[PDB]
């Protein structure tokens, strides 16, 4: 499970797909993985795309991203 | 097993509903208070033909104007003795006279019944909760004679005709029907003897069991073999002419 | 069988037992009760389900604030959390007996965390299944710890439990960019009934009761108030004003 | 394999509770059927209780305290002749040492962890035994219902036992009329007689078997039975 | 200590404590006695078959309580002398106390007393001891038997014996034995006593003792010359078909 | 019978279950941190993760000042990490109330290791798997550092860490320690070897931090601190420019 | 059926000592159904492929909806099902995929009209808890000990056959006899027989009767009968 | 499948009570407060053995009552016994 350097390239991958609002941080989502790996990064937008369905819009706010980061790490296990 | 705290699917534990089974392996006693006097008897029917039933006492005395009897192991019906008796001894240590026996009951099923794993200031190391069924009856200062009895369970109800030991079954169901109001002294001494004789398997002997009763004059008075003798007598000449 | 559900004398090798575990799952089962923690003071939040009309509002208060100085509130089990508030308040209690001064919170935090850790070293000492909540105002500032059921605790500057306890947190963030240091907490108590309002989408059922005592940092200077009256309705039809349906 | 999460005190079940819970709530409809409510100014407790046979009487399961407050508890009572006399001595010693009314507050806090020890501490079993406690105090009259999980509550009204969930829904419709009248304790008594036709489908009121209790400001705490229920039945 | 009880009430009333403290007596000697009109007889047998002791160096069931009552019995070795022990202190708490010689009936209770507590009471085991208890009272030269179940269960007996096959062997004396017509010399109770004790042991008379408790303080202990004599009379008319 | 998953018995591999289960994963936490003795100084460095925007970081620490003289570091569960913390403060001030002098090395992590073993003879008390490091300066001996293992064990340590990756900052400061041949750091001026320590850090991570993201600190000659926020910042800027 | 919306039991589950008159009792009951009646076990049910106990056993699971009137007893579930902590030492997950598979028949479909479902086992809760979930089973059979005055019937059913002597009282032979089971009850009867071989009795006497309860009971049974091995698991 | 609540079980009862013929007498929100942790597995057999008190009273339909003589059919270990109640 490393640090921010190794994650770092599949954040790019992971943001280049989601379409959504120039204004993120993905630094803080950093420190908010735990027990998290390759496939549990696409559950991040995974997740928080699906809240934005029923919304008519497929921006994802930086919180509500974190959102399925925290729900990510209940269902781990 | 498993710990002893583990309840019934109803919440009760398994000792206290398994209780019951320990008085249908002693002996049939059924208790009656009438209007004058309260009719005490059990059975003690025989282990072997040299047994001698003068020692044995399945009738106790905890105090003169009320009586006690057992049904059951008698390792319980002495743990009363230094509380019941004692009890009762305590209530003339500080009021000085005769204990209530809708009172005594429950002072008594307050000492009678304690137990459970453990507790540092009260003990609880008894296992069992009774393996004997006592019964508890006396004389009233206010209301009259009052029949009780002491559960194995541990609860206590008011009984006006109270059936206890393994023939408990066919012997108050028709124990309904036979108790009175007006049923006298003297009219229960043929009736206990008759059902009893239905009840016990052998011949109806003075050493096969052994009756007593509570008077509110003279107290609590055994009936002697002689006397017992007597109304054995008396049971074959009435039993003749209800025909 | 595999011993951690029976004994919680033994090591699990993810550190925790599984009778840990089955603690967490109690507490989420609970109602959700929350916390604030700004530049203003620390404000509580607790609720209470109706289940029929036979219920009364306005009785039943699970935020235990010990003396005027500290809050508490907990969740899951009553027992269980009422049985920390006996002690958490007996020491407190022993405290201005040898020292004559007021406990400060980090000092509260430690004699509630030995409670936890000493009940899993025996076997036969049943440990807590419940999470604690507690704050209020001491000589320093304000400061909110919760304890976890496992008996792990440190700075938190918002709660959570019950039903979306991660989820009702995102909320308090947001309000992280907009007041860095939290400015004014009365409007976080406005905020306070619309973090309860967001579990209520998916928990409603039947009426619910809202219900909220806090400490201040700047009005009580260490004294305690009670939300009533005007301020009661105000924060009620605040969370109702953004979605009326 | 139900030994482990059940048989075992200080065991957790995957749901977060105690099995031994779940036996005690049952208790409750395995003994009498009681009925209880708060008028405020008034207060009615009426339970019914069966006996054993049709020549004997059951026992007393109310115990009073004093003259402003009273307490009938249901399901069964393995330990109430202990826990509830020992309640009552804190009765009278809150109002010989404290001279406290003894509300409806701390008289279950301290029942909710006494019960709790008994998991908390090896050694004892729980006590599952639901107790309906009511007491009066300079802010009327206040009920409490005591569950074997150590529930601290106050509600106008409650019914608890075997069949008596019919009593106490039906009640909540005419429950805002029940407490806005005051002073005629006869009506309010007769409020619970209606609960106990609701609670019987099978057998019919009985006279002996029936047990009213009654507390109030100017009226103090008695049991009525034979002849006091006579114009109830 | 242990807070908890050794012991566990049986749901039919069956309960393993009870099971194998009857059979304590089962797997040990018996002990056989029978009462009388001035004095009593208590007779005994071992289960060593090589002898290489005494009888005096070693003692087996014998002890005493009052000065005119022997207590003898066989339920175990260890646990039965601990209740002997508290009882003699019990017989001098009488002294200390009522000053008087206590009853054979309470000292049966007694014993039942501490049994009592053990299937009552936890964090102590009962015993499998069962005590035949007799001797007098004071003043009184009328015996009493009274047989002692680990589960304080007692009763009043005459010819009861406890042991190995015990309960065939006092068939024996249901009929030739009369209870109501008790015999009168103290040598007449060890006649029926020694064709009792031939029904166990057989040979090997070195295992056999008898101890007979008489009144004013005096035990006699037969020997094994005077039992021989009693086992000649037993082959005399029984060989002879008539 | 026979399984380890409640009671403890000797195993037939002559190695205790929960002793396994104690030393298999202290990692559970996921944090690593590491300590180095200077000449008159001792430099301890932990890393230090923060999985939230609501979290206080001066609140959350590893190292606990036990004397005016000793730190201490611990990894493993938070709430069995303060069991030994609570208790070794307790233990602390009774030398002085006992002596009345500073609490040397040798005594702090002799009563901690006895008092664990301890839990070898009760069956009934659960021990500590948590990692126990004792890191302190002494006036006669300069620094020390003791590792108190879960079983008991410790004995001087010249440099010790935490995590899967104590092996590999071992193997490059025995290289260093094989060539000076000293067990600790000769070179003066602390606020570069707290830099020297990161380095070696830096190696096994591959990555920077932040102030509050790094839990540093310094033991000195009769005194024992917490870097702040300012002064952990100010190693982190400072170290680019060397190297 | 159709009016009411009710349907008839199809599964049921058989707890009890081993055959003392429980298991008389279902063999008695399906000789009734006049209907096809097939017997399969659990015991050899395991053997050693995958499917010798699940899929070709499904091949008679199929043809009970094809051949009607059709009656299959389940036999030693104990090899069968049972509660799983660690899941198994290996080689019991067929045997608790068979568990899984006797879940797929009655899963998407199946008609209860001609198919039924009875367990046999000593103990109820020993299964898997999620097995004894209901609607596999829509019943369960209590067995326990009966009352006194019940079992008077079977004292007659084994002398109806048997001849006994005239003026003979069963009142005083049941209270020799505690709680029982059926099968116990004609163990009493079995060695009365043998009372009149080696005694050779001409007909069934009141002392053969009186003896052979503490004979048998008492004197042969002893230990080695089946007391507390049931509470609940 | 979590615990359902009062009115989480009434609308699972509601589904098997469609085929059902009910003299409109039954509260929905009166039995569920009766029934504690019982699932749809649980609550079905609830609505089956209904109608079977019915059969031996000859009944034409169900009634509330007979819901509730539901919970005494045998399933959750509700029989009785004997000592403390008769």
């Amino acid at each position: 499970l490393p640090n921010e350097a190794g994650r770092l390239e599949i954040f790019k991958i992971h943001t280049a797909k989601v379409k959504k609002t120039g204004e993120f941080d993905f630094e803080a989502a950093v420190k908010m993985s735990d027990g998290f790996n390759g496939a549990d990064i696409r559950n991040c937008a995974t997740e928080a795309g699906f809240f934005a369905i029923r919304d008519d819009r497929d921006h994802i706010n930086p919180d509500d991203l974190m959102k399925a980061v925290r729900k990510v790490a209940e269902v781990k296990k | 097993d498993r710990g002893v705290s583990t309840f019934s699917p109803e919440g009760r534990l398994f000792q206290v509903e398994y209780s019951l089974e320990a008085i249908k392996l002693g002996s049939t006693a059924i208790g009656i208070a009438t209007k004058e006097g309260v009719v005490l008897g059990v059975e003690k029917r025989a282990t072997s033909p040299l047994l001698e039933s003068d020692s044995i006492e399945k009738i106790v005395e905890i105090d003169r104007h009320i009586g006690c009897a057992m049904s059951g192991l008698t390792a319980d019906a002495r743990s009363m003795i230094e509380h019941a008796r004692t009890a009762a001894v305590t209530h003339n240590l500080y009021y000085d006279e005769d204990i209530n026996v809708e009172s005594l009951t429950q002072s008594v099923c307050d000492l009678a019944l304690r137990f459970g794993e453990g507790a540092s200031g009260e003990e609880r190391l008894m296992s069992r909760p009774f393996g004997v069924a006592l019964l508890i009856a006396g004389h009233d200062a206010d209301d009259g004679y009052q029949l009780f009895h002491a559960e194995p369970s541990g609860t206590f109800y008011r009984y006006n005709a109270k059936a206890i030991g393994s023939g408990s079954e066919g012997a108050q169901a028709e124990l309904l029907n036979e108790w009175h109001s007006s049923l006298t002294l003297k009219e229960a001494e043929l009736l206990v003897l008759k059902i009893l004789k239905q009840v016990m398997e052998e011949k109806l002997d003075e050493n096969n069991a052994q009756l007593s009763c509570i008077t509110k004059q003279d107290g609590f008075k055994i009936y002697d073999n002689e006397k017992t003798a007597e109304l054995i007598k008396e049971l074959k000449e009435k039993e003749a002419a209800e025909s | 069988g595999t011993g951690y559900d029976l004994s919680n004398s033994v090591f699990s090798p993810d550190g925790r037992n599984f009778q840990v575990e089955y603690a967490v799952k109690a507490v989420e089962n609970g109602t959700t009760s929350i916390g604030i923690k700004c530049n203003d003071g620390v404000v509580f939040a607790v609720e209470k389900l109706i289940t029929s009309k036979l219920l009364v509002p306005q009785k039943n208060v699970k935020i235990q604030v010990v003396d005027r100085h500290i809050g508490c509130v907990y969740s899951g089990l009553i027992p269980d959390g009422r049985h920390l508030v006996n002690r958490g308040r007996e020491e407190a209690a022993s405290f201005k007996k040898l020292y004559k001064t007021p406990i400060p919170i980090p000092a509260f935090a430690d004699r509630l965390g030995q409670y936890v850790q000493a009940h899993t070293l025996y076997n036969s000492v049943r440990p807590f299944g419940v999470s604690t909540i507690f704050g209020g105002v001491d000589k320093n500032g304000a400061h909110l710890y919760m304890l976890e059921p496992s008996g792990s605790y440190w700075g938190y500057k918002g709660a959570a439990t019950g039903k979306g306890r991660q989820s009702a947190k995102a909320e308090l963030e947001k309000l992280v960019d907009h007041h860095p240091e939290g400015l004014s907490a009365r409007e976080a108590v406005k905020q306070a009934a619309k973090i309860i309002y967001l579990a209520h989408e998916d928990n409603k059922e039947k009426d619910f009761e809202l219900e909220i005592s806090w400490c201040s940092l700047s009005e009580t200077n260490g004294l305690h108030k009670f939300v009533k009256g005007d301020l009661l309705q105000e924060a009620i039809d605040f969370a109702q004003k953004e979605i009326n349906g | 394999f139900r030994n482990n999460y059940d048989g075992d005190t200080v065991t957790f079940s995957p749901t977060g509770r105690l099995f031994q819970v779940e036996y005690a709530l049952e208790a409750i409809k395995q003994g009498s059927v009681t009925v209880g409510l708060r008028s405020n100014t008034h207060a009615v407790l009426v339970a019914l209780k069966r006996n054993a046979d049709e020549l004997s009487s059951y026992q007393k399961k109310i115990i009073k305290c004093d003259e402003h407050m009273g307490l009938s508890l249901a399901g069964l009572a393995p330990d109430a002749r202990v826990l509830s006399n020992y309640l009552r001595q804190q009765c009278n010693y809150s109002s010989l040492v404290f001279n406290r009314k003894l509300a409806v507050e701390r008289a279950g806090h301290l029942l909710c962890d006494k019960a709790q020890k008994n998991t908390q501490s090896y050694g004892g079993r729980p006590y599952g035994v639901g107790l309906l406690i009511i007491g009066y105090d300079k802010s009327g009259a206040h009920l409490l219902e005591f569950q074997p999980s150590g529930n601290v509550t106050e509600l106008y009204g409650t019914a608890i036992g075997a069949r008596s969930q019919g009593a106490k829904t039906y009640l909540e419709r005419t429950l805002d009329t029940f407490i806005k009248i005051d002073g005629n304790p006869d009506e309010l008594i007769k409020a619970g007689v209606e609960a106990i036709s609701q609670s019987l489908r099978d057998e019919s009121l009985t006279v002996d078997n029936l047990s009213i209790a009654i507390v109030g400001k100017d009226t103090p705490f008695t049991i009525y039975d034979g002849e006091a229920v006579a114009k109830y039945i | 200590g242990y807070d908890r009880a050794l012991s566990i009430f049986s749901p039919d009333g069956h309960i393993f404590q009870v099971e194998y403290a009857l059979e304590a007596v089962k797997r040990g000697t018996c002990a056989v006695g029978v009462k009388g009109k001035n004095c009593v007889v208590l007779g005994c047998e071992r289960r060593s078959t090589l002898k290489l002791q005494d009888t005096r160096i070693t003692p087996s069931k014998v002890s005493k309580i009052d000065s005119h009552v022997v207590l003898s019995f066989s339920g175990l070795n260890a646990d039965s002398r601990i209740l002997i022990e508290k009882a003699r202190v019990e017989a001098q708490s009488h002294r200390l106390t009522l000053e008087d010689p206590v009853t054979v009936e309470y000292l049966t209770r007694y014993v039942a007393g501490v049994q009592q507590r053990y299937t009552q009471s936890g964090g102590v085991r009962p015993f499998g001891v069962s005590t035949l208890i007799a001797g007098f009272d004071p003043r009184d030269d009328e015996p009493k038997l009274y047989q002692t179940e680990p589960s304080g269960i007692y009763s009043s007996w005459s010819a009861q014996t406890i042991g190995r096959n015990s309960k065939t062997v006092r068939e024996f004396l249901e009929k030739n034995y009369d209870r109501k017509e008790p015999p009168a010399t103290v040598e007449e109770c060890v006649k029926l006593t020694v064709r009792s004790l031939l029904e166990v042991v057989q040979t090997g008379a070195k295992n056999i003792e008898i101890t007979v408790v008489k009144p004013d303080s005096d035990i006699v202990a037969l020997s094994s010359e005077e039992i021989n004599q009693y086992v000649t009379q037993i082959e005399q008319e029984k060989q002879e078909q008539q | 019978a026979g399984y380890d998953r409640h009671i403890t018995i000797f195993s037939p591999e002559g190695r205790l279950y929960q002793v396994e289960y104690a030393f298999k994963a202290t990692n559970q936490t996921n944090i690593n941190s590491l300590a180095v003795r200077g000449k008159d100084c001792t430099v301890v460095i932990s890393q230090k993760k923060v999985p939230d925007k609501l979290l206080d970081p001066t609140t959350v620490s590893y190292i606990f000042c036990i004397s005016r003289t000793i730190g201490m570091v611990v990894n493993g569960p938070i709430p069995d990490a303060r069991n030994a913390a609570l208790r070794a403060k307790a233990e602390a001030a009774e030398f002085r109330y006992k002596y009345g002098y500073d609490m040397p090395c040798d005594v702090l992590a002799k009563r901690m290791a006895n008092l664990s073993q301890i839990y070898t003879q009760r069956a009934y008390m659960r021990p500590l798997g948590v990692i126990l490091t004792f890191v302190s300066v002494d006036e006669e001996l300069g620094p020390s550092i003791y590792k108190t293992d879960p079983a008991g064990y410790y004995v001087g340590y010249k440099a010790t860490a935490t995590g899967p990756k104590q092996q590999e900052i071992t193997t490059n400061l025995e290289n260093h320690f094989k060539k000076s041949k000293i067990d600790h750091i000769n070179e003066e001026s602390w606020e570069k070897v707290v830099e020297f320590a990161i380095t070696h850090m830096i190696d096994a991570l591959g990555t920077e931090f932040s102030k509050n993201d790094l839990e540093v600190g310094v033991a000195t000659k009769d005194k024992f601190f917490t870097l702040s926020a300012e002064n952990i910042e100010e190693r982190l800027v400072a170290i680019a420019e060397q190297d | 059926f159709a009016t009411l919306g009710i349907d008839p039991p199809k599964g049921i589950l058989l707890y009890g000592p081993p055959g003392t008159g429980k298991t008389l009792c279902a063999r008695a009951v399906a000789n009734r159904t006049d209907a096809t009646f097939i017997r399969v076990i659990g015991s050899e049910l395991v053997q050693k492929y995958v499917g010798e106990g699940a899929r070709m056993v499904r091949e008679l699971f199929e043809m009970a909806r094809t051949k009607k009137a059709c009656i299959i007893f389940f036999d030693e579930i104990d090899a069968v099902g049972g509660a799983r902590f660690d899941d198994g030492a290996g080689g019991d997950n067929e045997v608790q995929r068979t568990m899984l598979e006797l879940i797929t028949q009655l899963d998407g479909f199946d008609p209860r009209g001609n198919i039924k479902v009875m367990f046999a086992t000593n103990r109820p809760n020993t299964l898997d808890p999620a097995l004894l979930r209901p609607g596999r089973i829509d019943r369960k059979v209590e067995f326990s000990l009966p009352d006194l005055e019940g079992r008077a019937n079977i004292f007659r059913i084994h002398s109806k056959s048997m001849s006994v002597e005239r003026g003979i009282r069963w009142e005083l032979i049941s209270r020799l006899c505690p709680n029982s089971t059926g099968a116990e009850l004609r163990s009493v009867c079995t060695e009365a027989g043998m009372f009149a071989i080696r005694a050779r009795r001409k007909v069934a006497t009141e002392k053969d009767f009186l003896k052979a309860v503490d004979k048998v009971i008492s004197g042969y049974k002893k230990f080695s009968s089946t007391s507390r091995y049931m509470q609940y698991n | 499948f979590p615990l359902p609540s009062e009115d989480s079980r009434a609308q699972i009862l509601q589904i098997h009570s469609r085929k059902m013929t009910t003299d409109d007498d039954i509260n929905w929100q009166e039995l569920a407060r009766s029934t504690d942790e019982f699932n749809g597995a649980q609550l079905k057999a609830v609505t089956v053995e209904a109608g079977m008190i019915a059969l031996r009273n000859g009944q034409s339909s169900v009634k509330h009552e007979d819901f509730v003589e539901g919970i005494s059919e045998v399933q959750a270990r509700k029989s009785k016994s004997v000592s403390f109640y008769a």
